[PDB]
């Protein structure tokens, strides 16, 4: 689960990063 | 199509020896020339289709992503940043449509249970959701009214026909505020759409088994997760 | 060739764009066309040509292990098994053959300076090794042979030309120790190539600049790693 | 150089392993 939960973070924090 | 000559229960058993061995265009080949026999798709079949798109996609954007950030960084580059990033662009609207196509032809049409349209109608809102991360101008205009409309559908059969605790149904919630979030400029609709999806299903853990539980917590972390960054 | 259009120098380009982007079958169709070009490859292109197919077939060869040991494990399986592990057989050794002809078409007959030559026959052993992994019977004889008169070619300049602790010298003792261990069933002759390599680089680090000593001492340790799991 | 040196040992002992 926390692998599933890392992966999800990373995906959607690159939307907020690239703004 | 080159899987026409395989026997389907070939198919899936090809599918699912892709997935062991992370080979995800083989697995989406494979699951192409299932559905492409005709007949509807139980919901591990389903589960095996979605997976395989999934990460045949996820890597796509991945490259793309990668390359949009070094083209917009973009001393003179000459046009090859831009053509790498569209030829990886041309093959992920290519791999969308081709998803699109078979849920079109005819997944979408013969699914009468809810359990089979929502997970159809939630893939063909993710699939335009990804060709509207790498879309410009009008046409984006359309494909974003195109993953909108397959989204709500899925929703609302989801909210008549499924408890507030269907992994199913809280995915799709998951995957259409996302698309509020990132896709439609509506970050409150996304916010909102998470915690009501989340307390819902909270309210409704009482019913669940242990295993129903964890798969059904698992989706909720991640709605939980999301809202964290989101607020 | 489909890169037939395409500059020279745009092909190295995308093929550093397509290593950014973990892109690496696009990473070797580009390094594959580059070569085709017919110029020799300086010390950074012959990095990315080995970077991609070493890649490629990683994965290739990560799959077929995936595969043939739930092969040996089949209740009758039917011939599903059998024919996806032989699809991507197929698939590795059609990569392999790629490789083994850019080599021979005519990276090696060009290839003057120690640095280049030691390169690309190390290069030549190890897709012979490849080849050898999947190989059987008198075929896999042939084929073993192969990768050892190019890995022993190679070896015979790297002592002659090159210091003990060049990471192209130190790598290619590596690969061809591990040769020895998995595909030539001599695991005395690996562990005592693996440590005579080691104790001669040991005994050069003296007369390394700070970089060149952090490069010479990963290969070392991983000379190290290996004779500990064969120890 | 951690992971390298993982990834490297990986491999390897699954040859090992395979016998
Ligand atoms: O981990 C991600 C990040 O995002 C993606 C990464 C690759 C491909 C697609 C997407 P997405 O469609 O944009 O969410 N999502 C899946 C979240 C999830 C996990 C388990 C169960 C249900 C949902
Ligand atoms: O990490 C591995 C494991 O093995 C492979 C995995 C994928 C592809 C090929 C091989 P190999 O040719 O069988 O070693 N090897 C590379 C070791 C190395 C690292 C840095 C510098 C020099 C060597
Ligand atoms: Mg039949
Ligand atoms: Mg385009
Ligand atoms: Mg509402
Ligand atoms: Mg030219
Ligand atoms: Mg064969
Ligand atoms: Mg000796």
């Amino acid at each position: 689960r926390d692998k599933i939960r890392l992966n999800n973070a990373i995906w959607r924090a690159w939307y907020i990063q690239y703004v | 199509g080159a899987m026409g000559s395989m026997e389907r229960a070939s198919l899936i058993q090809k599918a699912k020896l892709a997935e062991q061995a992370e080979r995800y265009e083989d697995m989406a080949a494979f699951m192409k020339g299932a559905v492409e026999k005709g007949e509807e798709l139980s919901c591990e079949e389903r589960n095996l289709l979605s997976v395989a798109y999934k990460n045949v996609v996820g890597g796509q954007r991945a490259a793309w992503r990668v390359l949009s950030s070094i083209e917009q960084k973009s001393e003179e580059k000459g046009p090859e940043v831009r053509e790498y990033r569209e030829k990886v662009e041309t093959e992920l609207q290519g791999v969308c449509d081709t998803v699109l196509g078979l849920l079109d032809s005819h997944l979408i049409k013969e699914a009468g249970d809810a359990e089979s349209r929502v997970f159809y109608l939630k893939m063909k809102g993710d699939y335009y959701r990804y060709l509207a991360e790498v879309a410009t101008g009008d046409d984006k205009k359309r494909i974003i009214d195109s993953a909108r409309s397959a989204y709500q559908e899925a929703m609302d059969i989801s909210k008549k026909e499924m408890p507030p605790t269907n992994p199913i149904r809280l995915g799709l919630a998951l995957n259409f505020s996302v698309f509020h979030y990132e896709i439609a400029n509506s970050p409150e609709e996304a916010i909102s759409l998470a915690k009501t999806t989340f307390d819902e299903a909270m309210a409704d853990l009482h019913t669940l088994s242990e295993d129903s539980y964890k798969d059904s917590t698992l989706i909720m972390q991640l709605l939980r997760d999301n809202l964290t960054l989101w607020t």
